[PDB]
């Protein structure tokens, strides 16, 4: 296995802009979920 | 490496085990609410496949590959003791529920224990026979342990076979007593406490009997040495735990609670 | 602690972009839901 | 009679058994007095106490169960 | 009731609530002092360039830090437990009233003498009369005699509720199958408000309690008129 | 290779990394839930709906923050990364069982998110009391999915506890006694013992709730001779230990951070710190009914639970004073981690003192089921547990990643979060003293000012959470590689470099007697 | 029965780079594939069941 | 030793099981079932069971387990 | 009454290596705590390694709770930075 900084993680940090997209989707999806569950409950 | 510890090969069984837990729980939900057993039957199947392959691999690592140094064995000893402790505290919750309900019987029961309309089993009939059976199995497993330490293959197998036969006898007697019982799980807190506490106990007897049968086949295949046989020790400790839980159930629910 | 200089320095402009994108990823989806509550 | 006095048998926040015991005592006394065609006026203290303490729905449920033959207390 | 920008307890309406205010004053002084001392000591540890980084002996100082807190806890527990046992003391009530929690309203039963019971529902916001309080008024108040020891018995006919009146120092859980007792004594006439204090579903926020404390003779006529 | 490494792991560091990623994602869920709470309460009236949708959000907030954010980060993340390194062990005792503790959590979280999506959700409170949580007042699958979520989280933590206790007992260097292990290692061993004993009792209780809901048992149903109060005893027998489980690994990280940034080789009064953590663990099992002072128990029982609860202040004070004595004489480095730790010492102290107020059953009659309780527990959780997590994250991020954070950004983050959490929770003391109940979607008009200020505080905390994600991005974006770390002689976890190799201590440490 | 442990020790110590869960041979791969297929398929079915149960 | 634990297995433990088997044997046979009374604390039905017609317990014995409405 | 294998007959892999080394009074897998020498420059603690460096932890005085950790390199004896105790790598 690859060792060292940026290699001991399940996500790539090779490109900072690809990383921004991945982090945006990751943290953004967690923060969004409860708003969309509330929307779901209000729409029944 | 120049330490004695086991670096385990990357394994899929933790993930298959975790997903089997999702399938069993979502399956129970689907059975209780959506009238379907399909998810549950997939989860039980993947759970049994996971257990089989995981413990098969532990046997490969130990008997066949030699990774169980004394340091590794000492860790497994601690792990099994800690697991048994957690199982004791699980049963403690059911004993608490039992004593809570029986020491302060509510007006709905008639303000008495046993409740109005409950006809308990006679603790001197099949419950006493079950007690003799599990105590006898605690003696036979001890015989099996000493035979194994003394290097006696035939007597280990005979003693362990007797132990398993008694575990099966207990299970059949309990199944018969469940069918014959004039009270059910729906007969208020008497039925609730009786069937959930004895039912989890019965599940532990089946698990412990299964563990003993695994030890019986491993012994037939010569896996155990006279000094190295942790799976047998662990099964024996688990089996004593099952005996002791029974004695507390017998005195609490069947005798004092009658 | 001591450390090397950045292998891929993040300029003030690059930091403004990452901070902006980060804040929008939290604020736009929640803001869309809360704006539309009456509709729900 | 104003209300049910303090009863040293039931000194704690949980008064469930106080209501229950007085309801049983009234109905046991009433049965004892009607059987001999004695006088139910001797049962009056238990009646006042259970009426003071017991929720209306508990009394109503217990009365229904005595009529049905499903009351689980001994009278 | 609470008033805008309130910092502390509602003014005491009962002697036990008075006791709780004085006990809270004593306890809060201790909270303030210990919080302040810890903040001050942090600031003292952090404001010197002088150093001492070699091993430091702990045993002498640990005596002070166990004994002084033990003494402070004893000074809290003594008056705490005096009040606990005062509330529990035998008082001889003049009246017993029952309250039953329901989703989502209270019922009241006054069955010492006659069969008096009624339901008590929140006044909807759209039906408030001018000057009435949002979420706090009820249609049928709990009329009670002032300056009299009252036994309140609390239960539920469905889920858990909790019957609370902060200005009298009262909070008793409403548990189905259980009859919980508390005592109520108002030093004053007036209107005393509380709110359901155990999560009970859709309208937990909207099942308040209003006590109306009046002279015995008014309570007697009201009781008669409510049959 | 990717699947073998990240789905089939037997490596303590990679499993710790998985737990930190999981806990970070959970923290965003729990933050969104917290903002929905404060949006509902931020002006008088109704925003979302009645108390059912509101209490589904409150219930999920608590379960996510406790079981998916704090426990996975402190125990699964910091514990898996640091415990083996701090004792020179080559991995955990049961490296494959360790991976199952991790992989049970995504399914646990999925069952919780399913609970909120089916029917009307579980609007029960995180305590899940019957009969509101029963099959009449919460008919349908939501509460059963919540119970199964708790079952999987509990199995995860029980197997994790077996792993930590076995590792810490059995895998130290043979010369190292228990009295030569670092305080963080003690904090994890004691937390693990609490988990092992408490979770099985919760398991029994929620299993009884499941059978009352589905198999016609009546443990908690008076119609069958059951008792709703029995559920509360079983729940709280777990639930008081659980709050010590939430703070003990925080205490351990605080000891290491205060020692490190004071320039000290060791914490003040090591054996007193061990004594204090063991005393808190023990006393934590004998106090549960301080959650039940209004249920109608006997006066002597209330007197006992008051007294036993107050005793916890003595060992806890030894820890607070020992942290202050560790700062004393330090060469203080005003790192972001040190700021988190100093905030912890003060704000934890305030929340512990409001706990001592609540321990007084007589006063608790008026404070129970009010925002005073909410103020107490958010001082110890949102300013204690969370401040220890943030201090440990900024202290050990360079070890785990090999990269440095921007310290100026991390100090900005601390300052915003400090303002937001205090603005949120300080005014809730006033709301509790003045009688605002828990689990309300709306309040009488008098409570408006403090609810308004509290909600404004929650938005400042949101800004801090968003900035934290940017700050982690900026570290990985810039790639400032660690060179030298000070005080490695008393911080073994750093001695294999940043990040350490996949396999460490293949050759064990040499320690003589 | 005869003691065939030595023959299983030789098989499981063979220097073939296989992880322990596949080192028994082709039957291990089959049982692995069945287990993982049931797990992942069952998980997709559990998600479908949530979708379905999330609406009236 | 193994010899002593075998002595206890065959000399005490299995004889005990044989005697209790005899005891149970001799007290087997059906007792007369009691009059059905529809007590509200028994035959609890808050939700149908997930098998059969929803009204039969899992190890329902028609001879000794009445339904809410009485014996079958 | 026989038929149960012994460890001597059937132990394999690392278990067998540990078993055979213990018979010879040797500890290649570091099961035992090494006994200190006087730790002077003339009589250093001898630290075995399979490589050219190993981590030492020094418990400088009996019952210290603080362990002092450092890399010991092949070459001239090094000293514990807290107590000055001498350690020499023996690769
Ligand atoms: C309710 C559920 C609970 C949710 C909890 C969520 C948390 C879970 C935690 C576990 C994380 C997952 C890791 C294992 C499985 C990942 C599978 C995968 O594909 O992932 C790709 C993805 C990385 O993509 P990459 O950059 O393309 O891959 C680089 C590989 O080296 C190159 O690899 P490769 O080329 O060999 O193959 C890569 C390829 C194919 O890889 C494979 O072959 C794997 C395929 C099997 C997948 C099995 C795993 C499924 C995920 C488990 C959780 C569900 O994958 C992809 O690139 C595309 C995959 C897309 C799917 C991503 C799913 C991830 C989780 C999503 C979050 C939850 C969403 C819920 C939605 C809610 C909306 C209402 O990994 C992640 O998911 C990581 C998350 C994103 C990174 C955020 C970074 C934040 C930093 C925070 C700091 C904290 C750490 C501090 C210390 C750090 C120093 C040590
Ligand atoms: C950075 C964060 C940014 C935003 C933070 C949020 C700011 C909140 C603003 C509060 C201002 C209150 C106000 O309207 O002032 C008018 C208010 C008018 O006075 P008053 O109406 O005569 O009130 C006297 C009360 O009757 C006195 O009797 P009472 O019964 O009415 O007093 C009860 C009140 C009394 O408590 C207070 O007044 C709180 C003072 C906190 C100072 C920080 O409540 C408490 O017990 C609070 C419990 C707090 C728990 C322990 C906190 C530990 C303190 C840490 C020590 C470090 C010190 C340096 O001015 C003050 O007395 C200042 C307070
Ligand atoms: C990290 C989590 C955490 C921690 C550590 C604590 C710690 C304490 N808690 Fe708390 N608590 C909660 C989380 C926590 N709590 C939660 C979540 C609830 C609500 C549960 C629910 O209903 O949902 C709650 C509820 C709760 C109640 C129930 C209140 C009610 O519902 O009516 C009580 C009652 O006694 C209590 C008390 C305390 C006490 C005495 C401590 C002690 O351990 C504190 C000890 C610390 C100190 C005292 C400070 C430091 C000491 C000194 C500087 C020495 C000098 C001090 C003195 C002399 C006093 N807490
Ligand atoms: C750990 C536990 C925890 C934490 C941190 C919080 C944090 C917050 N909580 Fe709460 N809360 C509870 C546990 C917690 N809470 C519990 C147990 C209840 C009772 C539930 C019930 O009544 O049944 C509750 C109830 C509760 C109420 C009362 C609801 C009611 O009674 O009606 C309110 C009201 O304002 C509130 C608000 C908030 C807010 C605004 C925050 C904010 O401070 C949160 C801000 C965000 C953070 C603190 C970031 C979190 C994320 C991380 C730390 C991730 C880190 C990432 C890396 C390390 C990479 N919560
Ligand atoms: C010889 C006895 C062996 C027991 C085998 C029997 C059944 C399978 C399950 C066994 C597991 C044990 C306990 C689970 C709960 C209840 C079963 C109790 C034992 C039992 O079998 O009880 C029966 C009822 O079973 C019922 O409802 C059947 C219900 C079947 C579904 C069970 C639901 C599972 C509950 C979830 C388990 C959660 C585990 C938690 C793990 C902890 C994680 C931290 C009794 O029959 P009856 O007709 O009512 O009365 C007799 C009248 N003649
Ligand atoms: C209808 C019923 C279905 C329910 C599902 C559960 C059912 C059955 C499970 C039965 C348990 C079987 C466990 C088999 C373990 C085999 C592996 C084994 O025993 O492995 C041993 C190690 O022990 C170890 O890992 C010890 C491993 C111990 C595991 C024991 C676990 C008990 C399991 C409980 C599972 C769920 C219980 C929860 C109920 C609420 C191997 O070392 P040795 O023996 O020294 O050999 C080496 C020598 O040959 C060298 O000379
Ligand atoms: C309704 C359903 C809700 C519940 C969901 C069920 C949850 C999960 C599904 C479980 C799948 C189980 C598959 C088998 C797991 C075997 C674990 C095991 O046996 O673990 C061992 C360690 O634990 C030990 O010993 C001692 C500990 C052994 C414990 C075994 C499994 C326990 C499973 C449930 C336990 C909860 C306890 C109940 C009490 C509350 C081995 O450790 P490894 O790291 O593998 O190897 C180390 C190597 O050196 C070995 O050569
Ligand atoms: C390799 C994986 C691919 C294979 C896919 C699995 C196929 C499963 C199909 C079987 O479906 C079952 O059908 C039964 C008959 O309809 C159902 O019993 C249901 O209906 C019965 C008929 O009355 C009742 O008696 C039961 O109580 C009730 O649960 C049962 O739930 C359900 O599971
Ligand atoms: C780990 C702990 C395990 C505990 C196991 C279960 C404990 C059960 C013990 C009995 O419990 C008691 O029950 C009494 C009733 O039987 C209660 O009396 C209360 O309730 C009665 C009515 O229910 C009143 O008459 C009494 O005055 C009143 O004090 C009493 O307080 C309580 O202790
Ligand atoms: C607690 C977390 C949330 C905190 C507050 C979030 C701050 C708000 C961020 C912006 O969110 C957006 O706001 C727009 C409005 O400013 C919305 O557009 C809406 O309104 C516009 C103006 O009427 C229309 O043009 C659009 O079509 C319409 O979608 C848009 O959907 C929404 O994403
Ligand atoms: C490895 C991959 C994993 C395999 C996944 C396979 C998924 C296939 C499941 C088939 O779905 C079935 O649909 C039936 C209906 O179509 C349901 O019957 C049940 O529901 C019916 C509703 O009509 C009723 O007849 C009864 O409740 C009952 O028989 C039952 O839920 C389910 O078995
Ligand atoms: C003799 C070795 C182990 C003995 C354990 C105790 C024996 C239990 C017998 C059951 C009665
Ligand atoms: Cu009724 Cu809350
Ligand atoms: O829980 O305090
Ligand atoms: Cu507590
Ligand atoms: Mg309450
Ligand atoms: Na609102
Ligand atoms: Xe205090
Ligand atoms: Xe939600
Ligand atoms: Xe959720
Ligand atoms: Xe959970
Ligand atoms: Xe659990
Ligand atoms: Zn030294």
């Amino acid at each position: 296995y690859e060792e060292g900084p940026g290699k001991n993680i399940p996500f790539s940090v090779e490109n900072k802009w690809r990383l921004l997209a991945m982090m945006t989707l990751f943290f953004g999806s967690g923060f969004a979920a409860p708003f969309f569950i509330v929307r779901h409950q209000l729409l029944k | 490496q120049t330490h004695a510890y086991h670096m385990v090969n990357p394994s899929p069984w933790p993930l298959t085990g975790a997903l089997s837990a999702l399938l069993m729980t979502s399956g129970l939900t689907m059975w209780f609410h959506f009238n379907s057993m399909t998810l549950l039957m997939i989860g039980l199947t993947t759970n049994m496949l996971t257990m089989y392959q995981w413990w098969r691999d532990v046997i490969r690592e130990s008997t066949f590959q030699g990774h169980h140094t004394p340091a590794v064995q000492k860790g497994l000893r601690y792990g099994m003791i800690l697991f048994i402790i957690s199982e004791v505290l699980f049963f403690t919750g059911f004993f608490w529920a039992f004593y809570h309900s029986s020491l302060a019987p509510t007006p709905e029961l008639g303000g008495c224990w046993p409740p109005t309309g409950i006809h308990p089993l006679n603790p001197l009939e099949v419950p006493l026979l079950n007690t003799s059976v599990l105590l006898a199995s605690g003696v036979s497993i001890t015989w099996a342990h000493h035979s194994l330490m003394e290097g006696d293959r035939k007597h280990m197998l005979q003693a362990l076979f007797i132990t398993i036969t008694l575990g099966v006898y207990f299970t059949l007697l309990q199944a018969s007593e469940y069918y014959e019982a004039p009270f059910t799980i729906s007969d208020g807190v008497y039925g609730s406490t009786f069937f959930v506490a004895t039912g989890f106990h019965g599940l532990h007897v089946i698990i412990g009997s299964t563990f003993l049968i695994v030890c019986f086949f491993r012994q037939l295949k010569f896996h155990f040495t006279s000094n190295h046989h942790f799976g047998f020790e662990a099964a024996a400790w688990y089996w004593h735990f099952v005996d002791v839980v029974w004695l507390f159930l017998y005195v609490s629910i069947y005798w004092w609670g009658s | 602690i001591t450390a090397k200089p950045a292998k891929t320095p993040t300029s003030p402009k690059e930091q403004a972009i990452g901070l902006s994108v980060t804040f929008l990823s939290f604020l736009l989806p929640a803001g869309w839901v809360l704006y539309h509550l009456d509709n729900y | 009679y104003q209300t049910a006095p303090f009863d040293s048998r039931f000194p704690n926040q949980n008064q469930t058994r106080n209501c229950w015991q007085n309801y049983l005592d009234f109905h046991r006394c009433e049965k004892a007095m009607t059987a001999k065609g004695g006088d139910v006026s001797v049962c009056e203290w238990y009646r006042r106490v259970y009426k003071s303490l017991c929720p209306i729905s508990w009394v109503s449920t217990w009365d229904d169960r005595r009529a049905e033959g499903t009351f689980p207390g001994k009278i | 009731m609470a008033y805008p920008m309130q910092l502390g307890f509602q003014d005491a309406t009962s002697p036990i609530m008075e006791e709780l205010l004085h006990f809270h004053d004593h306890t809060l002084m201790i909270v303030f002092l210990i919080s302040s001392l810890v903040l001050y000591i942090i600031s003292l540890m952090l404001t010197t360039k002088l150093t001492h980084t070699s091993t430091m002996d702990a045993q002498e100082v640990e005596t002070i830090w166990t004994i002084l807190p033990a003494i402070i806890l004893i000074l809290i527990a003594l008056p705490s437990l005096r009040i606990l046992y005062m509330m529990d003391e035998i008082n001889n009530p003049s009246l017993t009233v029952k309250t039953m929690g329901h989703q989502w309203y209270w019922s009241y039963e006054y069955t010492d003498y006659e069969d008096l019971s009624f339901d008590s529902y929140m006044i909807p916001t759209s039906e408030l009369k001018p000057g009435e309080l949002r979420l706090l008024e009820v249609d049928n108040r709990v009329v009670l005699p002032m300056e009299m020891t009252i036994r309140m018995l609390v239960s539920s006919e469905d889920v858990l509720h909790s019957w609370a009146v902060p200005s009298l120092g009262l909070k008793t859980d409403a548990i189905p199958g259980r009859l919980n007792q508390t005592t109520l004594m108002s030093s004053r006439p007036g209107l005393y408000y509380g709110q359901c204090s155990e999560i009970c579903g859709s309208n937990h926020s909207f099942m308040p309690i209003v006590l109306e404390l009046v002279p015995l003779k008014y309570f007697e006529k009201w009781s008669a008129s409510m049959l | 290779m990717f699947i073998n490494r990240w789905l089939f792991s037997t490596n303590h560091k990679d499993i710790g990394t998985l737990y930190l990623l999981f806990g970070a994602w959970a923290g965003m869920v729990g933050t969104a839930l917290s903002l929905l709470i404060r949006a509902e309460l931020g002006q008088p009236g109704t925003l979302l709906g009645d108390d059912q949708i509101y209490n589904v959000v409150v219930t999920a907030h608590a379960f996510v923050m406790i079981f998916f954010m704090v426990m996975p980060i402190m125990i699964g993340g910091f514990g898996n990364w640091l415990v083996p390194l701090m004792i020179g062990a080559p991995d955990m005792a049961f490296p494959r069982m360790n991976n199952m503790s991790f992989w049970l959590l995504p399914p646990s979280f999925l069952l919780l998110l399913a609970s909120s999506m089916v029917e009307a959700g579980a609007g029960t409170g995180w305590t899940v009391y019957p009969p509101l949580a029963g099959n009449l007042a919460h008919a349908g699958a939501s509460v059963d999915l919540t119970i199964f979520s708790l079952h999987l989280a509990g199995v995860s933590s029980i197997l994790g506890a077996i792993n930590f206790i076995t590792t810490i007992i059995n895998m130290k260097p043979p010369a190292m006694s228990q009295y030569q292990t670092p305080l963080f290692v003690w904090s994890v061993m004691i937390t693990a013992v609490l988990l092992l004993l408490s979770l099985p009792v919760l398991a029994a209780g929620i299993t009884m709730l499941l059978t009352d809901r589905n198999l016609n048992t009546t443990f908690f149903d008076p119609a069958g001779g059951g008792d709703p109060i029995l559920y509360q005893h079983l729940f709280w027998f777990f639930g008081h230990p659980e709050v010590y489980i939430l703070i003990l690994p925080g205490f351990g990280m605080i000891s290491h951070i205060v020692t490190y940034y004071s320039g000290k080789k060791e914490p003040f009064g090591y054996m007193g710190m061990v004594w204090a953590m063991m005393s808190i663990g023990f006393l934590g099992f004998i106090v549960w009914a301080h959650h039940m002072f209004t249920v109608g128990m006997d006066v002597d029982t209330r007197a006992y639970f008051t007294s036993a609860t107050m005793i916890i202040a003595i060992p806890t004070g030894v820890k607070v004073f020992s942290w202050l004595a560790t700062l004393h004489g330090g060469n203080i480095k005003w790192s972001p981690a040190m700021m988190w730790a100093l905030g912890f010492i003060f704000l934890f102290t305030v929340g512990g003192l409001t706990g001592i107020v609540l321990a007084n059953s007589s006063l608790d009659i008026v404070l129970h089921d009010t925002y005073y309780v909410v103020a107490h527990f958010h001082y110890v959780l949102s300013m204690g547990a969370v401040f220890a997590i943030m201090g440990g994250f900024v202290h050990w991020f360079p070890l785990f990643s090999g990269y440095t954070l921007n310290d100026t950004w991390a100090k900005i983050h601390f300052a915003i979060m400090f303002v937001g959490v205090n603005m949120t929770f300080f005014p809730q003391h006033f709301l509790g003293l003045s009688g605002m109940p828990r689990r309300y979607s709306d309040y009488p008009d008098a409570y408006t000012m403090w609810n308004t200020i509290s909600s404004m505080g929650s938005f400042i905390s949101l800004t801090a959470v968003m900035l934290m994600v940017f700050i982690i991005w900026e570290a990985f974006a810039s790639k400032r590689e660690v060179l030298t770390v000070d005080l490695t002689t008393t911080n073994l976890e750093w001695l294999n470099g940043c990040p350490p190799p996949y396999h460490t201590f293949e050759e064990p440490t040499y320690v003589n007697l | 029965f005869e003691n065939r442990v030595a023959e299983k020790q030789k098989l499981f110590q063979e220097d073939n780079g296989l992880p322990v869960h596949l080192k028994g041979g082709a039957t291990d791969n089959i049982l692995y594939r069945v287990t993982m297929t049931l797990c992942l398929g069952g998980t997709l079915y559990s998600l479908y069941c949530l979708g379905w149960a999330s609406f009236p | 030793g193994a010899r002593t634990w075998r002595f206890l297995t065959f000399g005490l433990a299995l004889p005990s099981v044989a005697l209790c088997t005899l005891n149970s044997w001799l007290h087997s046979g059906h007792r007369e079932r009691p009059a059905f009374i529809p007590y509200h604390h028994l035959r609890i039905r808050t939700k149908p069971f997930s098998w059969g017609d929803g009204n039969h317990t899992f190890f329902h014995n028609p001879r000794v387990n009445p339904l809410p409405t009485g014996y079958e | 009454g026989g038929g149960v294998p012994t460890d001597e007959e059937q132990a394999t892999g690392l278990e067998r290596e540990v078993m055979l080394a213990a018979r010879k009074g040797q500890d290649p897998y570091n099961i035992l705590a090494p006994k200190a020498t006087s730790g002077t420059k003339e009589d250093p603690n001898l630290v075995p390694s399979i490589t050219n460096k190993r981590i030492v932890g020094c418990i400088c005085e009996e019952d210290n709770s603080t362990v002092i950790w450092f890399w010991l390199h092949k070459g001239e004896a090094q000293r514990c930075p807290s107590c000055g105790t001498h350690y020499k790598l023996v690769p």
